[PDB]
This record gives C-alpha cells, structure tokens and sequence, in this order.
C-alpha cells in the first residue's frame, strides 16, 4: 500500500505571499494526483486533477505542478478565502490512500497571552469532586507547553487541554482547564501553581492562589 | 518541531576511546535513519555512516569502517558512536542528523549541535599573558596601536576585557596557533595620539577553565 | 568513489546580485543533489534538494536546476543574511561525498591597511626565548604575502600567520604574527623588516627597528 | 577530422545591441563547446563550456545555447570591454578543432578617408631603388579596393598595403603603401596615380604628380 | 589562483631545434593535463597535443605529430616541447594551458602568456630611416599630413617618437611588411597648415635591439 506524508503540517503565512506545498509518494504513479481543499466543519472541495489541470469553479491563482513521485501545488497570490486545510491522493492503486493534511492560517504578528487562574468554588465539592480551571487567551503562536507545580512536582496522567480555532477578524485563539480530583485529596495540599512557557518572554510568569485566600 | 540534542566537548589524550550521544525527539524513532557527519579543518566535511534504528543495520565508509562503531538503544531513544585509537588528525566536530523513512538517501533534514571531540596529550596550564607597548621613541603615525599576547594556556580559549569593557568597537579576536604542542593568543586596539601620554590602557585576560585571571599594566 | 569540485573556491559579492555556484560529478547520478548553508559556528542546514526542489523554511529566492552531472545554484536576489558556506551531496552511491564548500562573503571597495610592527620586550628572555610581531588591519581583499627580510634572507621554517573571519559593520580582516625563536639567537642580527605585499600599492611600505631604539 | 565553420567573420555592432555568432560541426558531438575571447595581443579566456554553462568569472549577459551540431552564442546586452574574437571546440574526437574566428567591432557612422599621395625623394636613389608612398587615414568601413594606373595599366606583382586595428576614441583605420621597383625603371613613365574605391563617392578621387614637380 | 609562465621570444635559423618551457603553480601538478596551441595569421588556432604529468601519457595531432615533442620533468613543475626541421611557416606563438582532472576534455580553463617564435636567416641590421615631407609646390588641402620611413631593421620591433612625445593624439602605428626578406614601417600624422612653413617637424625613429636611434630633419 502507498502512503503520502505531505510537508509542512502546518503552514502559517499572511494574505498576499505565495505558499508551496509538497506531496510525496513511495512508488511512482505519474498520472495521478488531485489536491482537496476542506473548510472548517465543511465538505472536501476539488481543486487541480492530473496534477497539473485545474478543476471547473476553481480559480486561476491555483497551480500543480510534478512528475514521478515528488509533486507540489503552488498558490499565487494567496487570497482570504483560501484558508483551509490541503490533502492529496493518487488513483494509481487501490486503496486510494491520502496525505496527513496542511493546514493553512494567517500569519499575524507577536501577541502576549492573557493569564487567567481561579480557585474552585464549594458547590462542585457535593457530587465529590474538585475542578480548577486555568484559562489563556489572546496568545499567539499556538505553540505552548502547560505546567502545573504542586509542591514542585508533576502528576500525571489527568493533564490535558484544549484549544478553539482561529478567529476572522481577531485570528487568536483560546485555551481550557480540566482536572480530575476527588475532594479529599484537595485539601491534602496548598500551593497551587499554573505555568505556560511561551516565547514573549523568557521566564513564564508566575501566579498561585490559596485554601483560605 | 524536531530537536536534536548532543553531548558536551570531549578532551582525551592519544590512544583511548570515546564514545558520544545524540538524543532525538518530535517523531517516531524507530522509523528514520540516523547519519554521523564530521567537519575537520576548514570547510571539510566527511561522512562517517548511517544507522538504521529499527533491529540494526549499519553502512560504514570503508575508511572510518575501523575506527567507528555505531550502536544505537531503541527504548530510551540515543545513538551513540565510539571510536578506537585516537591520534592527532582525529580531531574534528562530530554532526548527528536524521534520515530519511526506510531510506538513507534524501539528504538529513535537521541536524545537531555539533559536539566537538579534542585529542591532545598536553597538561592544562595557566596563562600567562605578555606587556606590548611603544616603543622606539618616535610614535607614527597619528593612530597609536597596541594589543596582549598570551602564552601557556590548555585547552581553549580565554577572554578578552578592556577597561573592564569601556570599548567593544576596537577590539579584535584571533583563533589559537600550534607551536610545539602549545597554544598562543593576540590582539589588537586601533587608537589615535590622544589617550597616551596622558591616558594609559591595561590588559586582562581571564581563563574560565584553569581560573586564571592576570591583569597586566601596560 | 565518486568526487565532486565546486567552483569558485570563494565567491565575494555585494548585496543585491545574482549569484550561480556549480557542483560537478565525476559519474552520472541525474538522481540526488542537496545543497547546504553553514553559518559561522553553526550547525548545516538543508537548502535545495533533488537538485530541484527547495524545502521547508527556505526563502523562494533560491532556485536549483541540472541535470545528469553537472549542477547549478542560483540566488536571486542576494539578502544579507545568506552569506556562508555552500556544499553539495550525492546520494547515489556509498559513501555519501561532500564539496570542497564555496564562501559567500560581501562586496567592498579598496581599503588600505593599517601597518604595525613593534620590537619585543625584555619579559619574555626570562623564559629563554624572543617573540616578535607585525599586525595589520583593516585590509580589504584578503590577498596578501607576508615577507620577512633580515639581512636580505628569508628564514624557514617558524613563519606563519593567522587571520579573522568577516565582521558585520566593518566587514574587514586582521593579521597576526607569531615566530619562535630563542634568546640567544636574537642578537646575532640588527636589520629586521617586516614585509606584506599588496595590491593598494605597487611597492610595499618598509617599516624596521633596532635593537637600542 | 571534424571541422567547424562560424559565421559571420566579421560582426561590426555598437554599443547595447544583441549579437548572436553560430558555430557548425560535420559531425554530431552533442555534449561538447568551448566559446573563446581573445583581445587584441592577449591570451584566451574562456566564457562559456559545455554549449550552456557559462565559466567563473564570466558575466551573466553571455548566454550560450543549442544541440546536435548547430551551436550559438547570444550576447545581450553588449558593453564597451566585450570587442574581440571569438572562437569555437570540440572535445569529442582528436585532434581538438578550432574555428575560423569571427571578430567583433564597433559600430559607426559614414567617414570620408583623408586622401595623401607624395612623390619619392632623391635619397633613396643612392641604395638603387625608389619607393612611392600613399596613404590614406579616417575611412570607414574597412572595405577597399586599390588602384595604380600607370600609363592606363595595372602592374602585378608588388602591390600590396597594411592596416592599422581599431581606435578607442577615434575607432579608424589606417592605410600605407610600399611598392618595390628599382631606380632605373622609375624614370621609363611620368604619370602617377593612386586610387581607392569606397562607398562614399560613386567616382573615386584623383591624384596624380609628375617627375619635376 | 593559478599562474603559467613561459619563456620569452626567441629567434633562429631554419634547421635548427627550440625548446619551450611553460612553468605553473597554485594546484597540484600531476592531477591536471596540459596542452600546446599555435596561433598563426591571423587568428587561425591549431592543437598540438596534450600531455598528462604522471608518468607520461601523450596525444599528438596527426599532422604535428613528427614536428613536435613532449617532455615533462615531475619534479620541479614544467612543461618544455621541442620542434625538429623548423621552416618559414612554423613561426607562430604557443600557448600551454591546463587541462581537466583526469582528463583531457573540457576545454581549457587558465592559459599562458603566449611567448613568440620566429625563424629566420636574415642578419640583424641597423634601421635607416627615409625623409617625409612636401612637395610639389601648391599645398592641398588645409591640413598637411606627413610620416616617416624606416627600411633595413630586424627583427621587430622599433620605436616611434614626434617632438619628444610632444603629441600622441595624430601619430599611427603599422605592423612591419615582408619583402626580400627585410621589413618596413610607415606612420602617418595629420596637422594642419599652421605648422609650416613656419615650424618644422623632425623624425625620430630608436630600435631597441640594436642600440640604433637617427634622427632625420624634416
């Protein structure tokens, strides 16, 4: 079976710049290639066929180009309508198999993120529970990495996030706590600690809150 | 997204081994082959071999087949390369990079930090630096030049300090020179007339590895 | 063994033309090419590939194209931060060969050096032996001789120099002198000249000293 | 034994205008040329090999191309340091064969030549001969074609004449005269005439002298 | 980079043998061929044969293949060729340039400084040079030209001064023309009427080989 790995995963680029994305496969087909374009929450689209034919509707800033193996879609000049993520396929044997997908946002510039910690609350400690929640938002990359210190130590597992798409005209996005502690193992502690590092800064700042407090 | 993680420098004297790391991550180990690269003097660079992480399978180049080894532990993810009888020439900063799936070909996309790897039977000495000042009695022309000289020191480097740093503009930097299995250091400070007679200039030259920081009057 | 020679040895250009570097094979590969950007002190980083496709990250000013042995790089239009070295690779046959490397440094106008020579001290005869030295400065290009005339003879071996990499602002060099002689040896003699013939002038300025000056 | 033909042989062409000269093999080669300029007294260099790739140091308004046997050779856009001849290898089969050359000068307008005829002096006759001398300078183009009527008769052999290159400024020729005969047969006729057709006049202008003048 | 140097002219009768020398630097001698060009009148180029500094490996073209000989000495770096049975028509000046590695295709690269042969039996005599000037009477037109004459000199070449190099702008140079086996020059200047009959203009013809310089009043 053929597999394709497509290159970069996620590209981020402004309006207006031409963007290369590459779609290599194992074996060498030569006939076949056609490249998707999927909206948010919406079906897959046809774009260029046979690797080099364009598609009816699609217009004509699109073009593919390749031979044998390694093949390319080149975009110029980048509208904005044109984010979304990319796959490519071949026809040349069954099972048609697809790329890992691109997915393609707008580039803005630095942007600090804002920090956000509450203590929890007493009505969840009835249904024998305990959640805090640690909120980020208006951050820009996407790249971070969550830390929670509780007497200078991590626990795992039970550590996860989540995250909310890009925006149209704020193109930022978001962030989410959820932790799962019964409510006598809450108390068995006190300092309570929650770290992004992210690249605005050198030294993650720093923000805990208390029982009593 | 791929980070690639070395050892530190590395000094050993002639005759005995050595054996590096490199420690990758931000995909599937098992699934890229790893190549080792290295760079001697000044430009050139030469292949060592490749490894394919997986059970094993190795490619040596037939000159470095006998001065090479490659091993590499699939649980905590390293590769590790050891080398027998070192001599003079070994000398040279050792690249580890990332392959290609199921292939060596397709050229390493992301490399390493580049660990060098020194050779010398020399003991470590203090530095010792050297006054250069004028001079014949006739100063010519307007811009009156001086610099240090350091001598005695293993391995490198040292520091250059100014006035404890008035003037970073003026000051240049040389690499060492091999003289009788020893290593110098010089400088030199573009000034006009106007500092001497009347201002003087000192020379410092700190060592970080044998801690040895003279202060010369100049 | 398959070799490969790339040509010009050291290509010095200003900002803002196009530059072509060449990479021959001595067999027929039609295959495999990848061309590399070394940074002063830095790690090597994949710019061009398959001779023809550029990879990720890699500005589109920089365009690969051969075929069968003989290859080519162009660069248009030269930035300011693509200067280093180059190399070129084969992936057809074991082992892998490397260039020779080609350095990229920037384009100046004529500059005249700066002479120094200074006669040793009496510090370093403690220690049975006498340094001297001759420094220049600010000398542009780095195409020199150096000449060490004492009493109309040339002295070898013990003669040789070191050199600085391109700086940013000032993009100019510096020289160093460093000869091993002892105590005694260094009354036998008066006259001592140091000499570096450049291409400023068309006679090299003569600066000497003397013992009890 | 393969043979090459360029053509033209010469190529006069301004400053800023583009120029292509070919180059025709007997036999198909496919993979070999070899493009020459040699200045007026100077060694030749090499600009563009192997019919494409051009040469280090060679600037990138020399294009070459072709395939099979017909070669050529495109300069756009021609400068004042490119005049020379141009040659033209094979490095398919021994011996390695050159050109004929084509050279390459500067384009101007009409000039009329300044016309100078003088009669032979009385020292030469001691020796036991007597030259007649005319010269002509300032013409444009080098085409002519020279006359002597002697008695209404042309006179063969011992007429012959050389020329000057081009100028830099000016960019003229030049002409002179030597014609050997003896002292006695110099006396036989009287009338003298020395003429040259050029384009610039439909009648070519006539001088003449006599022997007591 | 790389720099060739070759002998200087020289002359000889028909008969006899020369030897060349073409000396190089700045690479490895023995990794890259060398070949022989001639150059006749005017521009016609011919190929006499390469040689690859090993051992020895030679090519000869087949119509230069008796007249000429290839000799290379691999340890102080040179290139001599020798030519046997010398005539009127082997005058021309050789080139020695430097091959490819390994090969004696892609043509070459860097080249020599072209040093002259000429053969010839005549006997070297002092130049006498011959008066220029008007005329039949009547002056026409407004500019008066004139030049000089120069017979019985070998070999080449002379030189031309005016006025002791009062003015270059107007004087003309001329290859030498062969007739009897000796050599000629003329020169032609153009001044107009304002110079005679009231200041005159002399010619000033040196040869360098053989120390003769005659000064004719015109």
């Amino acid at each position: 079976d053929i597999q394709m790995t497509q290159s970069p995963a996620s590209l981020s680029v402004s309006v207006g710049e031409t963007v290369t994305i590459t779609c290599r496969a194992s074996e060498n087909i030569y006939s076949n290639l056609a490249w998707y374009q999927q909206k948010q929450g919406k079906s897959p689209q046809l774009l260029v066929y046979a690797a080099t034919n364009l598609a009816d509707g699609v217009p004509s800033r699109f073009s593919g180009s390749g031979s044998g193996t390694q093949y390319s879609l080149k975009i110029n000049s980048l509208q904005s309508e044109d984010f979304g993520t990319y796959y490519c396929q071949q026809f040349w044997d069954t099972p048609f198999t697809f790329g890992s997908g691109t997915k393609l946002a707008i580039k803005r510039a630095d942007a600090a993120p804002t920090v956000s910690i509450f203590p929890p609350s007493s009505e969840q400690l009835t249904s024998g529970g305990a959640s805090v929640v640690c909120f980020l938002n208006n951050f820009y990359p996407k790249d971070i990495n969550v830390k929670w210190k509780i007497d200078g130590s991590e626990r795992q597992n039970g550590v996860l996030n989540s995250w909310t798409d890009q925006d149209s005209k704020d193109s930022t996005y978001s962030m989410s706590s959820t932790l799962t502690l019964t409510k006598d193992e809450y108390e068995r502690h006190n300092s309570y600690t929650c770290e992004a590092t992210h690249k605005t800064s050198t030294s993650p700042i720093v923000k805990s809150f208390n029982r009593n407090e | 997204e791929v980070q690639l993680q070395q050892s530190g420098p590395e000094l050993v004297k002639p005759g005995a081994s050595v054996k590096m790391s490199c420690k990758t991550s931000g995909y599937t180990f098992t699934e890229n082959t790893m190549h080792w690269v290295r760079q001697s003097h000044g430009k050139s660079l030469e292949w060592i071999g490749g490894i394919y992480p997986k059970n094993d399978d190795t490619k040596y180049n037939q000159k470095f087949k006998g001065k090479a080894t490659l091993t590499v532990d699939k649980s905590s993810s390293t590769a590790c390369m050891e080398l027998r009888s070192l001599t003079s020439e070994d000398s040279a900063v050792y690249y580890c990079a990332r392959g290609d799936y199921e292939n060596y070909f397709y050229a390493m996309d992301y490399w390493g930090q580049g660990t060098s790897v020194t050779v010398s039977s020399a003991k470590t000495t203090p530095p010792s630096v050297y006054p250069l000042a004028p001079g014949c009695g006739d100063t010519t022309g307007s811009s009156v030049t001086l610099g240090c000289l350091v001598k005695g020191y293993f391995p490198e480097s040292v520091t250059v300090t100014w006035n404890s740093g008035s003037l970073s503009s003026s000051v240049h930097t040389f690499p060492a020179l091999l003289q009788s299995g020893l290593y110098t250091m010089s400088s030199s400070v573009t000034v006009p007339s106007s500092t001497w007679p009347s201002q003087t200039v000192t020379c410092s030259v700190a060592h970080p590895a044998s801690s040895t920081t003279v202060d010369k009057k100049l």
